[PDB]
RNA sequence: GGGAAGUCGGCUCCGUAACUUGGUACGGACAGGGGAAUCUG
RNA sequence: GGGAUAACUGGCUUGUGGCGGCCAAGCGUUCAUAGCGACGUCGCUUUUUGGAUGUCGGCUCUUCCUAUCAUACCGAAGCAGAAUUCGGUAAGCGUUGGAUUGUUCACCCACUAAUAGGGAACGUGGACCGUCGUGAGACAGGUUAGUCCCUACUGAUGAACUCGUCGCAAUGGUAAUUCAGCUUAGUACGAGAGGAACCGCUGAUUCAGAUAAUUGGUUUUUGCGGUUGUCCGACCGGGCAGUGCCGCGAAGCUACCAUCUGCUGGAUAAUGGCUGAACGCCUCUAAGUCAGAAUCCAUGCCAG
């Protein structure tokens, strides 16, 4: 049954810089934790981690934090921004309260994403005695109320289960100070967006909150516009620059020969080796696509050409994801293939080359793409097949970096690291691999079942894709009346210039012929070709530099963790049961001490949570089996036991 | 694989009658004034919308369903814009895509004029306005629906053609000796009268060689205008010649029994040879049975040996009448074209990288054989009367009945029984049709057989004679 | 076509819809749960089920990771549920196994653990050659 | 349900009714159409299946049969019917002598306290000369009747019921002209018709009867008048064989009946015809046996039918014995036989 | 599918009951027949040849 | 208790040695249990 | 604050827009020009490059209509085959979900032969008044508004016609559906890719009616065996745990959890014909008349 059961996983990457719209006995500026006088706990702490160096999104933002100010935070993964969020803390706290109540919230979308949190605290703050539980689904809802009883002041949860404990417990929610929203856009995209909501009514209005994220979607700006407080936006430095040591090339292919495309750029244009390789490779080419249908296919098609191919997408599994992304990244295979969901989640080394099997849709996506190469100096590549459904968005691009547009070869030696170069692929060479892949899709039924599956992908990836601006639509409709579109691209050498040059001169006169007479005409249908000709027939810097106005610029419903729709205020009656379980008195208020007997009630194990507690006593004695003794005592034993 | 399966394209009146027949038929009719108004307007409402949504599930229908020119190889792209003006295709399409979308607008505007209506008469006229319009609108569109109902038929009927494969294409001159060549290699139909253009249209055969299929395309001809003018016949065939990659066979008459000069068939070949500079090039000198190379004028030789100096064209002779030269014109080109793939599979896995592929490695291993070290055979028990044994022939008259023909004399499928004891052997035939033993006593039969039970059970006689005089059965 | 086996005389059908049953291939997983039975009647509050030889529609929800939460048409080649042959052998398996097959009818494993159904090699025959005890 | 069987209505009288027998045509001879006998109960057989097409072509196949003893007929009677513009109806009836005392018993219901008197002056008709009366009675069935069938009564002596009524119905004669079907119902009048004359092996028959009523825990369910079409007959038994349930290739010589009787009803000692599958009706029920009324068109007759073995062990439990003697030899000697002997 | 009562499935059935089953059924039937054979064969107004009385609402009483 | 459903489920601390009350290296331990079974001598 | 209609439809409703112009048979103030005026065509909407929905439901069941989604039959289409498309006769027989949603439809995805639409007096299980406000508003302000009988039918009985046996059959109900595999056959057809059907044969789903040999399930046979705790000082034998607990089990009942069975003649509709007038050609129709749908009416079946 599941053909899209629910919806394509990888949905959309809706991205915003429109958050621009939130706002000698010195040591002079060492840019070191020192500097911005941490904790003589904590600081050496840090240097137990080894973190010599702040990375730069901590240097930004560890400053505005302690000054208590809110702060919404543009940052890729594995940038460190796990500790500039919580280091913080560690320097705010220094300390466990006596009073009851947490005043620390760390919101996690995921449950393995929580423990990577949870890791990063007791490893940056040892030495002193703070208290942290961790509040995930999967874990028994007895354990957590008592852990509740345990006083902490360091709660890192998912937001269905910590709604879950509040409106269950009632939980006076003032006793926490400082909310950290971490991957906020992970966590929109799962569905808490109405979950974080009553959170977030529920969280006092006197509070720090910050929200660390790889991207802005436009939902996301809404809720920190009613929920932050003066929010100042930090961004990882030069991530809109695209690196000036970066070459773009862009192709002009055709939807039926979009495989064998990507076939050329990896034989001919890149020269990967074939098979596994003998820290990344050198070679070391990304691949973006649209849906997890065309990972399948993009994946299996390498296999079968015989390229060491990884590749994770949205609803990848847990343990698989990280297995494909290790293999990326210790140089075990050449290719990875993800679709953008993907891609902000893992950690992206340095990349030599991206290829775009897909044109992103915004023109601030392909930027993410290729900041995803060429950076820290070393050079880099970047290859995309354009497509003439997909021209108006390049055209968009264009808009966008302020670049130059090339047809072909309109210009002998166009400069490809700051012009944008359009044109055709080798001809001879495409028509070879575009019959592999019909060979291979005729020959395996496999293959062939996945096109028909990304074939309907496709199709409403089409339908729903954001569409481009009727400017950038006017103007895609010149250029492919244009002579360049069809020309072959200025890589392949001026010496491949010249024999094409010969003969399509001479082509180009047969794809411009215009039929005198349809066959129709070669009765009434030929009366009718007649009436259709005849209708449709062809018919025949003066402004100052310094002042001119331009136009252009410079019962609520919630869902459960039983998956059926539950009305959010639900007092089922656990907590009640849960105290006369073990009678409980009344809970303290915040602000009240707590007992030395509730946190040893219900104190932590010795630390392995093993998933496998069932005890059963075994069945009872059958005294003509062949181990009748053996099992006797066995069973009076579990009574001793019991 | 084919355009065969566009749905066929009413008119525009059979389009009216098939929209407003499905709004009658597939919902309610029946409406009282003395109802309440809120289902008055439901009821009027969604006859206005189920009257859209068929019509943009057709309209839908043929835009989807038409082959976009911007997708397809730049043979078929060519090939479609000479058949059909792809200028008038693109706007017949666009004509019925710009109608969908006034459809949906004049729904829409339409409901919600319903939504505020206030009597029964109001929403009668209301709804016969909105179903008028979608009807005055289909109307006017007329006329493109003819054209996409004409090169629908068309395109359904037209020869598959993949460029990818290995492709033998003939060309020339006309009545030269093409359609004659095709007949003679392939069955295929292909017309055979003698005048100018008999062929109108590509005509696509296959053929097989070294157990690898080949594909033959035969076209109608090119005369002597620079390419600036022609024809849609003749630009159908310098479409298949630029386009797709193929061995052509370039047929030349000698003789002037086309009653074209064989001056001007040179001409066109050197206006036409850039367009074949890339490929391979054969000119089969057709007809020698008429007029032999030899009889010419050494003059015309020079130029034709001239045609040689040129590295990539060969010289065959072939006669398509008495066959004199076809099969060994068609084991020549095949061969050099195969050998010419060859090299290019070869190239493609020994590029200057120094590592070969998987795929390479998985086909050496096929035409590697292995062969035993020591070297020596074994020996072979085929018998002797098999290789005496005469083949079957289905056609000839005196054949072994086969179980089939028993079958059919006897019965069906489902009728017949065979007989599982006429093929058994034992010392005598009589023994066979019996009914065998398998109970007897509470015990299988079976277990109990053995040669050699006559003397086993001696041994029982006599054990129990011992016993016997033994008295170990005697009650005390 | 749609894939109906031909010619086979009804059993006992002994696995349900939404049941989770074995792996046997070695394709790599280790569990499979069935979603749809084809060849089954429309009959409203009757969950559709499948016996030894019916091919059906599985998720993998146990076994290598690259394999994992995909689906996948199987054959139910074990059940557990007693059922009747035509000879009058009252018999039945120790678990619910099947194996990851292709719309087609070929196995995308390489060998199949355990022994196989006579049903499900009879209907199959690439089942049938991938077996080691048909029983 | 089907509304076919609608109202749920008790069956009007227990036999069971024959409503329509086969059309006649005299173009072939005599023969007669219906038999009763009584339900015994079921056993498994082996049929060596002869069916081209079929999976279980020329391989064993287990097969559910019944077992109905029907011990021979009696011919009492002959009536006719005249075609009227109201329907069929009886013109006369002509009985013979002798009656026996269990088709006596089904004209009364007090046997016990009436005495013996039915049929008394009617055997004075035949034996004081007024057999012209008979004669007469006869000669108006061979004139005016269009179709004639025979009063023919069972033997509950010989099958091992606790009732000594018999059961008398209307079996009509068919293939012949009404003078030589009359001919032949006098000819069999105070004779045994049996059961191997009147059906044969590998022949698709009919049984009518009345279902098992299902009181005691909306209405009626049960105890309803089925007619049920297309079974098969497997074979005839002749009783007095000693090998009843040998068949050729299981040359153990057994009777059909198991070991410890039939459920409820006993040891069957008479002929008896085994049937394919179900049967309407419950143990020491009466079973109307029809021929069919129309010519097959299947495949399933036409077929012969060859046995590998009967299942003779008993039904009142497990049992993996089919004779006394295999159970005996199986479980060795005991100590009550040994402290008999 | 073809219904039970189609006019085809009926011609079908009836060459089945001419020529298939036909010869079959009468083959069975003449030796029952001569079975029942060998069971059986093991003045007018005064001998009862003239056919004579035994021993109203279809005429209005007089 | 079971089956079904939904999920992302099942597949660091002690002692010892030099350095500044705190860190650094070495040695040991943590990061399992239960129930059901089969085959084999 | 006064006045006025007790209330709506009941040969209602459905598939083809409005406006202006041109053309226009007829009728008319006296005539086609005082003028009313259809079908078409022209101009506008409308063109030269391919989301909408308020209270409701949700399920089962009965019955009906056809405005037919499937299954049967035909007519037409570049309809080669395959798959279809449009239309007509047809209500015998069947007729889903999932994502999303306040809820539905549209669209998308999956299954299936298909998972059509409707009807059943739209089937059977506040209401003011008072008080305080008046640029707006209210009132823990009030009281008040505002429904257990008869009978049809079915089943089982039943008085009288003397009791009983075997029958006839007026009338009423009526039952079977759909798919697949083997052969035809890799065959017709086809350039290729592909690819049927009739006759014959064998299964399966649904539906209906039965049955208990065998295989599961169940144990007021309380049948056999083991076992827990109590008391009668002890044995015996008992009260005991409103039929203690644990194994196995006959019989009986059951199981879409097992097995069996489901049948043929006539007349037609759309349509295809034959002979042949009207009408000196011609025509399936007018008089005569052949074939033909899962249709109709009966047989088979149930009641009597
Ligand atoms: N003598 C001779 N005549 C030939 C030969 N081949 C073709 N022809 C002539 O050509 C006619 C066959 O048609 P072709 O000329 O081969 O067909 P075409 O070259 O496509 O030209 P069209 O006639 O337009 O079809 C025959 O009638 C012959 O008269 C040949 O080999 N020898």
């Amino acid at each position: 049954m599941p053909k899209r059961a629910v919806s394509p996983a990888p949905s959309e990457n809706e991205v915003d810089i429109a958050g621009s719209l939130f706002a000698g006995k010195t040591v002079k500026k060492g840019g070191g934790f020192q500097a911005m006088g941490l904790d003589a706990n904590l600081l050496r702490a840090i240097a137990r981690k080894g973190f010599s160096v702040p990375t730069p999104i901590q240097r930004k933002t560890i400053p505005l934090i302690l000054e208590r100010r809110d702060v919404v935070g543009m940052a890729r993964t594995g940038s460190g921004k796990t500790a500039a969020f919580v280091i913080p803390m560690i320097e705010r706290l220094k300390a466990h309260s006596a009073r009851f109540g947490a005043r620390a919230l760390v919101l996690s979308p995921s449950r393995e994403l929580a423990l990577q949190t949870l890791k990063v605290v007791k490893e940056l703050g040892k030495g002193t005695d703070l208290k942290t539980v961790l509040l995930v689904g999967g874990d028994s809802l007895e354990e957590q109320f008592g852990l509740m009883a345990t006083n902490p002041d360091i709660i890192i949860a998912t937001p269905g289960r910590f709604l879950h404990l509040k409106v269950e417990m009632s939980l006076d929610l003032s006793s926490i100070k400082y909310v950290v929203f971490d991957e906020a856009d992970r966590l929109f995209e799962m569905g808490f967006a109405a979950q974080l909501t009553e959170i977030l009514h529920a969280l006092p209005p006197s509070r720090q909150t910050l929200l660390f994220s790889a991207t802005l979607p436009s939902s996301l700006v809404e809720f920190t516009r009613a929920g932050l407080q003066d929010p100042v936006l930090v961004r990882l430095d030069a991530e809109t620059k695209v690196s000036p040591d970066l070459e773009s090339a862009f192709f002009s292919v055709k939807s039926g020969e979009k495989e064998g495309a990507l076939l050329h750029i990896l034989y001919d244009i890149i020269k990967m080796p074939l098979g596994d390789p003998p820290k990344p490779t050198e070679h070391s080419t990304i691949i973006f696509t649209a849906t997890k249908h065309h990972v399948e296919y993009i994946s299996n098609l390498l296999r079968l050409a015989g390229f060491s191919v990884s590749y994770v997408y949205g609803s990848l599994d847990q343990t698989a994801r990280k297995i494909q992304v290790d293999n990326f990244r210790r140089g075990r295979t050449n290719i990875l293939v993800v679709t953008d969901v993907a891609a902000r989640g893992i950690d992206i080394p340095v990349l030599a080359n991206v290829i775009n099997y897909d044109f992103p849709p915004q023109p601030k996506i392909f930027v993410h793409r290729v900041g995803r190469t060429a950076r820290a100096g070393q050079r880099g590549w970047a290859y995309a097949l354009v497509r003439e459904s997909d021209l108006p968005y390049l055209l968009d691009l264009q808009l966008f970096l302020g670049r130059r547009l090339v047809l072909g070869r309109e210009e002998k030696d166009p400069s490809f690291a700051r012009d944008i170069v359009v044109g055709s692929l080798k001809r001879v060479e495409l028509e070879n691999n575009v019959e592999w892949v019909n060979k291979v899709l005729h020959e395996n039924e496999d293959i062939g079942a996945l096109k028909r599956v990304t074939a309907k992908a496709e199709k409403l990836y089409m339908k729903t894709r954001n569409p481009a601006s009727s400017q950038s639509a006017k103007r895609a409709r010149e250029v492919i009346v244009s002579k360049g579109w069809g020309q072959l691209h200025a890589i392949f050498g001026e010496e491949a210039a010249n024999e094409e040059q010969v003969r399509d001169n001479l082509l180009s006169k047969i794809t411009g012929y215009k039929p005198q007479e349809t066959i129709f005409e070669i009765n009434k249908a030929a009366e009718a070709v007649r009436s259709f000709r005849q209708r449709i027939g062809p018919r025949k810097s003066f402004a100052d530099p310094e002042v001119y106005m331009s136009y252009t610029p410079r019962v609520k419903m919630i869902r459960g963790e039983s998956g059926v729709k539950i009305a959010a205020s639900f007092k089922s009656g656990r907590f009640e049961k849960w105290r006369q379980q073990h009678r409980l008195g009344r809970l303290p208020q915040v602000g009240e001490m707590e007992k030395a007997n509730l946190v040893r009630n219900f104190s932590l194990p010795s630390g392995p949570r093993f998933k496998h507690k069932q005890m059963k006593a075994p069945k009872e004695a059958d005294k003509w089996r062949d181990d009748y003794e053996v099992r006797k005592k066995r069973v009076a034993e579990a009574k001793e036991k019991r | 694989t084919g355009w065969k399966d566009i749905p066929p394209v009413p008119t525009a009146q059979e389009f009216i009658d098939i929209v407003l027949s499905r709004t009658q038929r597939r919902l309610p009719t029946q409406i009282r004034p003395g109802f309440k108004i809120s289902r008055i307007r439901a009821f009027y409402t969604r006859k206005v919308k189920f009257t859209q949504e068929t019509c943009s599930e057709k309209f839908g229908a043929i835009i989807s369903s038409f082959p976009v020119l911007s997708d397809q190889h730049p043979f078929h792209r060519d090939l479609m814009n000479i058949l059909y003006d792809a200028d008038h295709f693109k706007v017949a399409l666009g004509q019925i895509s710009t109608a969908k979308n006034l459809i949906e607008t004049i729904s829409r505007d339409y409901v919600r004029l319903l939504k505020y209506a206030q009597s029964l008469y109001q929403c009668k006229q209301l709804k016969r306005a909105a179903l008028g319009r979608m009807a005055t609108l289909i109307k006017r569109l007329k006329d493109p629906l003819i054209y996409l109902d004409q090169v629908r038929q068309h395109l359904a009927r037209l020869p598959d053609i993949n460029p990818t494969t290995r492709t033998l294409l003939v060309a020339g001159f006309p009545n030269v000796g093409k359609s004659s060549f095709v007949r003679s290699v392939t069955r295929a139909d292909t017309p055979v009268e003698p005048y100018a253009f008999t062929t109108k249209s590509l005509f696509v055969g296959h053929l097989d060689y070294k157990y690898l299929r080949y594909q033959v395309i035969d076209t109608p001809g090119i005369l002597d205008h620079p390419l600036e003018e022609m024809n849609t016949i003749e630009m159908q065939s310098v479409t298949a010649l630029a386009h797709l990659r193929a061995a052509v066979l370039y047929f030349m008459d000698i003789s002037e029994q086309c009653g074209f000069s064989l001056k001007a068939q040179i001409n066109l070949f050197k206006s036409i040879k850039p367009l074949f500079a890339n490929k391979m090039v054969f000119i089969v000198l057709n007809k020698m049975d008429i007029k032999k190379f030899e009889e010419l004028d050494p003059e015309m030789q020079q130029e034709i040996n001239d045609l040689t100096k040129s590295g990539e064209v060969e010289i065959l002779r072939a006669s398509c009448a008495t066959q004199e030269g076809v099969q060994e014109v068609k084991n020549h080109v095949c061969e050099r074209l195969l050998v010419e793939r060859v090299s290019q599979k070869l190239k493609a896995g020994t590029h200057s990288n120094g590592n070969i592929g998987t795929r390479l490695q998985e086909v050496m291993a096929r035409i590697h054989v292995a062969t035993p070290m020591d070297g020596t055979t074994r020996e072979t028990f085929i018998p002797e009367a098999v290789k005496n044994l005469k083949k079957y022939d289905k056609n000839d008259p005196n054949r072994r009945v086969l179980a089939r023909d028993i079958e059919e004399a006897n019965g069906g499928a489902g009728v017949f029984n065979v007989d599982l004891r006429k093929d058994w052997i034992l010392e005598n035939p009589e023994w066979k049709y019996d009914k065998i033993p398998e109970i007897f006593d509470g015990k299988n039969v079976y277990d109990y057989i053995d040669p050699d039970i006559d003397a086993k059970l001696q041994a029982l006689e006599e054990e129990e004679e011992r016993l016997e005089k033994e008295g170990f059965y005697d009650e005390d | 076509k749609r894939g109906a086996p031909g010619g086979k005389l009804k059993m006992t059908l002994g696995l349900p819809v939404g049941a989770i049953m074995n792996c046997a291939d070695n394709s790599g997983a280790r569990n499979l749960y069935i979603i749809a039975v084809k060849g089954a009647g429309a009959r409203l509050n009757r969950l559709p089920a499948g016996g030894v030889g019916d091919m059906v529609m599985a998720t993998v929800k146990k076994g290598k990771p690259e394999l994992r939460k995909k689906v996948h048409p199987a054959v139910i080649v074990r059940q557990a549920k007693p059922w009747k042959r035509f000879d009058g052998v009252f018999l039945y398996f120790e678990d619910n196994a099947g194996v990851i097959v292709n719309p087609k009818g070929e196995m995308k494993g390489s060998a199949i653990t355990g022994p196989v159904g006579k049903e499900a090699a009879e209907l199959w025959p690439r089942i049938a050659s991938n077996a080691g005890v048909v029983m | 349900g089907s509304l076919a069987f609608l109202p749920r209505k008790r069956a009007a009288r227990h036999r069971g009714r024959v409503k329509s027998f086969p059309k006649d045509d005299p173009k072939k001879p005599v023969h007669l159409t219906a038999a009763m006998g009584y339900k015994a109960g079921m056993t498994t057989i082996v049929r060596d299946l002869d069916r081209p097409g079929a999976k279980a072509h020329k391989k064993e196949v287990v097969e559910a049969v019944t077992i109905i003893d029907c011990p021979p007929m009696v011919v009492v009677g002959l009536v006719g019917y005249i075609e009227t513009p109201r329907g069929l109806r009886s013109l006369t009836t002509v009985w013979a002598e002798h009656l026996s005392d269990e088709v006596k018993r089904r004209f009364y219901k007090n046997w016990y306290k009436s005495k013996k008197k039915a049929f008394t002056k009617y055997a004075k008709k035949y034996a004081e000369n007024n057999g012209a009366s008979i004669t007469r009675e006869l000669e108006r069935i061979k004139k005016y009747c269009t179709v004639v069938r025979v009063l023919a009564h069972t033997q509950i002596r010989k099958t091992p019921l606790k009732q000594k009524k018999a059961h008398l119905m209307e079996i009509q004669i068919n293939g012949g002209s009404v003078a030589d079907k009359v001919e032949f119902g006098r000819s069999l009048f105070e004779k045994p018709v049996t059961i191997d004359t009147i059906f044969e092996k590998d022949e698709m028959i009919d049984v009518i009867a009345v279902t098992k009523g299902h009181g005691f825990v909306a209405g009626q369910m049960g105890y309803h008048h089925r007619t049920s079409v297309n079974h098969k007959i497997y074979r005839i038994g002749k009783g007095d064989d000693e090998a009843n349930a040998s068949t050729e290739t299981d040359l153990t010589k057994k009777k059909i009946t198991p070991m410890g009787g039939f459920v409820r009803y006993g040891e069957v000692n008479n002929d008896y015809v085994m049937i394919k599958g179900s049967v309407p009706g419950v143990k020491k029920r009466i079973m109307t046996l029809r021929k069919s009324l129309f010519t097959h068109t299947s495949r399933k007759a036409l077929e012969k039918v060859e046995l590998k073995w009967i299942d003779t062990s008993s039904e009142f439990g497990h049992g993996a014995f089919q004779t006394a003697a295999e159970k005996k030899q199986f479980m060795g000697t005991l100590k009550k036989d040994l402290q008999t002997s | 599918a073809k219904s039970a009562r189609a006019s085809r499935i009926k011609e079908n059935h009836q060459r089945f009951k001419k020529n298939i089953a036909g010869p079959v059924e009468a083959a069975r039937l003449e030796r029952l027949s001569a079975k029942l054979m060998a069971i059986a064969q093991a003045s007018g107004v005064k001998s009862g040849k003239s056919i004579g009385r035994k021993d109203s609402s279809i005429v209005f009483p007089m």
